RNA sequence: GGUUGCGGCCAUAUCUACCAGAAAGCACCGUUUCCCGUCCGAUCAACUGUAGUUAAGCUGGUAAGAGCCUGACCGAGUAGUGUAGUGGGUGACCAUACGCGAAACUCAGGUGCUGCAAUCU
RNA sequence: GAGAACAGAAAUCUCCAGUAGAACAAAAGGGUAAAAGCCCCCUUGAUUUUGAUUUUCAGUGUGAAUACAAACCAUGAAAGU
RNA sequence: AAGCUCGUAUCAGUUUUAUGAGGUAAAGCGAAUGAUUAGAGGUUCCGGGGUCGAAAUGACCUUGACCUAUUCUCAAACUUUAAAUAUGUAAGAAGUCCUUGUUACUUAAUUGAACGUGGACAUUUGAAUGAAGAGCUUUUAGUGGGCCAUUUUUGGUAAGC
RNA sequence: UUCCUCGUGGCCCAAUGGUCACGGCGUCUGGCUACGAACCAGAAGAUUCCAGGUUCAAGUCCUGGCGGGGAAGCCA
């Protein structure tokens, strides 16, 4: 009973929350860069707290959205660095996921000393086909219980491919 | 120390009708208003443009002028010991035409066809309004509704 | 300190109430509402006795706190802590003023007499009605001598004509008490705590079922 | 399938619905206020809307006026319609609504009587230009663009059936900006490139791009012209020739229903499903406390 | 009768959880040369009805459903109130006379109607 | 509420719910959800002329506001504002 | 006070019929905002304190909030609802209907809007009761310290306040 | 009772709304001294009287309470 009730990978986003800006934020932006292939996008902070050391609209990280065959391809040469072995958490209730790495140069990245070291953070959202009917302009609704993406879902994907694991409970 | 501006004391007036906030609806724009057509005045809080004085809120007047998105209201407010003619502006989400005037409009027509009716088929018009009159003499019947007899009841308390 | 009560005694000014304009008043005298066997199942105790006014007026906290005091007491001594659950049905929340003029000699130092004479909060009261239920007791029906003493002695801590009337409909709930040992017969009634709750005709058969899996059982 | 959510008593009691078509997502009452309102000195001039939407495999081109009753219609024309006028394939395209433009134009002026005037542009080079008015007799007949909630971008077909509808013969007022052709940088049209948006330009380039770049391409899509013996250069003179039958007779000639109306509701009654009584409903209760507690 | 576009009244139309949907139409769906817009062809834009589906949306049905609507000798002629008295009462307040008259509670029923144009085994 | 390395009660990212429980310079009240709010684009109608009307009211003044007229402009695909 | 124009016109400190508006009293708060009494059941890795534990998204108790269903009592500056009294308009001759003219306004349009010609409908001519006349103008005096009673109501313990 | 003012490390005192806060004394450590003071070097010590709100940010800005001090209380 899967004829287009398939599971696929709505967006892969990456994401670089350096603590400040300047040639770091840039760095990271050119890591990203010639990560993906898209320009990326340098986020601002909302508010000010001064224990961190930022202030309001001081451009503090930096991300980009991936879809489609580069978003697998990203996942699975970054999945490698965690040996196909994730949590039972990580996995959150609305059949998405992700994990953090440190030290990218672990996906075929060459250190480029210009530019240093980052870790990062992988979020994969997913998606049944028929995902425009909330995102389209007219007509906008909302999707079935019978087709929304749950943990167990997800997990059975994440299994029934890579042939990865659920380790940690 | 004393507060006496134009919307002062309007909290109830121009709130708006639980459970219908928001978007008036289209029959309100659609309605037309031609000169000397008579208008009760209810404002609405949502559109601030072309607000009357709350002391039109309410009152019930006559279309002297019609503009883009307005219609002239002539209303008569009494000042000490005569009334005055005052002559409001408002736009058409405040105004609605009146009901009894169509009803009245109604019953000349019907006025009208009656004594068409009567001078066709025989004079005898009586075509006025008459009061609620004293009751005639009925005779009821028992026929099993027996009467059912009364009584007062004793005090109890049941709390 | 503490003028008397003749002079807030009837309903006079409008209910002014703690609020976020009317702040910085005392705390009631009366903290504690319901005693007793607050933790007993309905079934425990049947019977009522209603401490009812027949004066529209206002009741202080202080005299509450008095009536309270006396009734619990003379519970305590005769029939014992776990006899009786006595409920105060009435709560105080409007707030009495003062003007608070001079007394030592208000010559000069005047407070310029009815000049800016509206009051500081004073204290609190109860705002009355006629048949305005006060102080039920909900005991067995073998204490009902001793409820009527304990409440009658509370009567004399209140202004104006308080009688006490035997209710009946197991008196904390309402419901007759033939109609509600007829919904305890049918199995119309779950214990809650110190209090029950009712089958309806108009919920979600599956969470009625599951919630009372007795009405309508061919074992009972 | 997550009932932390649980919407209460007191939220569904004081909630406020939208009207029906913003809840379902079709109209703006906002734009609807600010199009259909009329000046009130007019009395019962009714403001006439040219509505365009776009489904996916047909174009809605129809004029309306409005009413306390509900919206009326005074012509309609579709783009499954111009298969008489000679366009089979691609017909929710750029082109597609010039022509349906054309013909609910055309269509409108010849049941409205203004046709033999205001023939509007039978010299169709792209030119941006308004219907004027002819002096020493009557105006122009005048009607307002709803797109209704499509956004608004140069180079989209909304605004081709716009464009059509004034090369036609209304009265649309409009400016030139979001027609294709619009140089950005500095503010000219391109009428040979606007032409080449109606007569089917950038879709026979891209025809004659797949012929080289791609065929398998080619192959899957563009079935239908390899079908019907269809190459890129063709395209002009369909578009020409089915713009020139628009202006011979848009008369509209509707379809003969085939087993029609009470065939069709039977037919829909067979499968569409009856409510219920309340004599059933207590039966089924019946049934199910002798049920689920009951057990046998 | 179903569906679409545009609507009128704006929950008898919403919400929660499940079950069906023939034909047609909507819809999801496929692609990125051009117009166009994005961190991203997701949205928006354009091109194909071609590669496929009714899964979802949408439509309807069910639920001793929540909510909403209607009605009633259900509460209740109650509370409250206009008018009256050299009426009762220390008073607080109360009754009576001539009139008007609720809300909650209870019960029962219902759960979108409809206009213009077009199309559909 | 559920999730993601450093990152924790609060940093940035993703999703779900959310009739407003937020914001709209400032008192309080009213009003507002494909908005009147947040972001972006363009602008100066915060222009000109001189009258009428509403409020306060003596039906005077001032202030404030309303709806038109003749122009000139902005904005927008446009209706319109 | 002088009068003027007219002689049932149109009016009225009133009702009725129709149609509006209102947010006080009452009522409600197992309905929003607030205040507020008491128990019941769940919830934590995601509060703290204890027993077993070298530790363990380790086992069990204590209180803490949080959630769900219930329960008692309130609101001048809260409210879904919502009176009585009081209040606006109308009840037609300056009316209704039919034909058709003027315009620089308006319309796609001799379509509308406004004003008209011509014609038809009168003595139940369009509810009640009354009308010791109706309408209009001029000029001028004194006054511009108020007080009491019923009822509504603010301050004040209250007052012949 | 009205008005004015102040509340800061154990003590005294200051602060631009813009670093979980300057000085001086006391305390502590070490060193000079046979020893203690004095001196030389260095350290620790703060929930800015309490409760709220404004602002991105309050010691500071706005309201109330608590304590200390001061002025006022006249005509008869």
């Amino acid at each position: 009973q899967n004829p287009m009730r398939d599971l696929k990978i709505e967006k892969l986003v990456l994401n670089i929350s350096v603590g400040e800006s300047g040639d770091r934020l840039t760095r990271a932006s050119k890591v990203l860069e010639q990560l993906s292939g898209q320009t990326p996008v340098q986020s601002k902070a909302r508010y000010t707290v001064r224990t961190f050391g930022i202030r309001r609209n001081e451009k503090i990280a930096v991300h980009v959205t991936v879809r489609g065959p580069k978003a697998e391809e990203i996942l699975e040469r970054g999945l490698k660095v965690k040996e196909y072995q994730l949590r039972d958490r990580n996995f959150s209730a609305t059949g998405n996921f992700g994990f953090g790495i440190d030290e990218h140069i672990d996906l075929g990245i060459k250190y480029d000393p210009s530019i240093g070291i980052f870790g990062m953070d992988f979020y994969v959202v997913m998606n049944r086909p028929g995902a425009r009917v909330t995102r389209r302009k007219r007509c906008k609704g909302t999707v079935g219980n019978s087709h929304k993406t749950t943990k167990e879902d997800t997990v059975s994907w994440f299994k029934q491919k890579y042939d990865a694991d659920v380790l940690d409970k | 120390g004393k507060s006496h501006g134009y919307r002062s004391r309007t909290r109830y007036m121009f709130q708006r009708d639980f459970r219908k906030h928001g978007a008036v609806h289209l029959s309100t724009y659609l309605k037309v208003y031609k000169v000397g057509d008579i208008v009760d005045i209810k404002a609405n809080g949502s559109i601030q443009k072309g607000m009357p004085h709350k002391f039109y809120q309410g009152k019930t007047g006559v279309v002297y002028n019609v503009t883009k998105s307005s219609v002239g209201v002539i209303i008569n407010k009494m000042v000490g010991n005569r009334y005055l003619e005052k002559r409001l502006n408002l736009r058409v989400e405040h105004i609605k035409h009146s009901k009894c005037r169509q009803e009245f409009l109604e019953r000349v027509k019907a006025n009208a066809a009656k004594r068409a009716e009567a001078k066709a088929q025989g004079v005898a018009v009586q075509l006025k309004r008459q009061p609620a009159q004293p009751r005639e003499s009925r005779i009821v019947s028992t026929e099993g509704n027996v009467p059912q007899t009364l009584a007062p009841v004793p005090y109890e308390t049941f709390i | 300190a503490r003028r008397p009560a003749r002079c807030y005694r009837y309903q006079k000014n409008k209910p002014y109430p703690k609020s976020r304009y009317n702040r910085a008043v005392p705390d009631s005298k009366i903290r504690i509402y319901d005693l007793g066997k607050k933790k007993a199942t309905v079934d425990e105790f049947p019977l009522c006795v209603h401490l009812v006014s027949n004066e529209l007026e206002q009741l202080s906290s202080e005299a509450l706190e008095a009536a309270r005091i006396c009734a619990n007491k003379y519970m305590t001594t005769v029939s014992g802590r776990d006899a009786f659950h006595l409920r105060v049905r009435v709560h105080p929340f409007h707030v009495l003023r003062i003007n608070k003029m001079l007394s030592c000699a208000g010559a000069d130092r005047l407070q310029q007499g009815m000049r800016g004479a509206w009051g500081k909060p004073h204290g609190l009261a109860a705002r009355v009605d006629i048949g305005q239920i006060i102080f039920s007791v909900r005991t067995k029906d073998s204490n009902k001598d001793v409820v009527v003493e304990g409440l009658r002695r509370a009567r004399y801590k209140f202004p104006g004509q308080q009688k006490i009337i035997l209710s009946k409909k197991w008196g904390f709930t309402n419901l007759d008490r033939p109609e509600y040992l007829k919904k305890r017969e049918a199995g119309e009634v779950k214990d809650d705590g110190a209090f029950v709750k009712f089958l309806s005709k108009k919920g979600s058969l599956e969470n009625n079922i599951r919630e009372f899996p007795e009405y309508f059982a061919a074992q009972a | 399938a997550f009932q932390k959510d649980a919407k209460s008593s007191a939220y569904s009691s004081r909630f406020q619905t939208p009207f029906r078509r913003r809840r379902e997502g079709k109209t703006d009452y906002y734009q609807r206020k600010r199009l259909v309102t009329q000046h009130k000195a007019k009395y019962n001039t009714p403001k006439y809307r040219l509505v365009v939407r776009f489904t996916n495999k047909d174009i809605i081109c129809q004029i309306i006026s409005s009413t306390i009753t509900g919206d009326v219609v005074l012509a309609a024309a579709y783009s499954h319609e111009l298969p008489r006028y000679g366009i089979t394939h691609g017909l929710t395209n750029w082109a597609a609504a010039y022509a349906t433009g054309l013909l609910i134009a055309r269509r409108t002026l010849q049941k409205l009587g203004l046709d033999e005037t205001y023939k509007g542009v039978e010299e169709v080079e792209g030119e941006y230009e308004l219907t004027e008015a002819v002096e020493d007799g009557p105006r122009p007949f005048k009607v307002f663009l709803d797109i209704g909630l499509q956004r608004t971008t140069t180079g989209a077909r909304v605004f081709g059936a716009l464009k059509g509808a004034s090369d036609g013969g209304l009265y649309v007022p409009h400016s030139e900006n979001r027609f294709p052709g619009w140089d950005f940088e500095t503010e000219e049209i391109d009428p040979e490139l606007l032409r080449s948006y109606i007569f089917g330009g950038h879709v026979s380039q891209y025809m004659e791009e797949l012929a080289d770049d791609d065929e398998e391409r080619f192959s899957e899509l563009f079935k239908g012209y390899l079908a019907d013996d269809i190459d890129a250069d063709s395209l002009e003179d369909i578009y020409t020739s089915a713009h020139e039958a628009i202006r011979a007779d848009p008369a509209f000639k509707p379809t003969e229903k085939k087993f029609t109306k009470e065939q069709y509701a039977a037919e829909s009654k067979k499968y569409r499903q009856t409510k219920l009584s309340k004599e059933e409903r207590a039966a089924r209760v019946a049934a199910k406390i002798a049920a689920l507690a009951g057990q046998q």
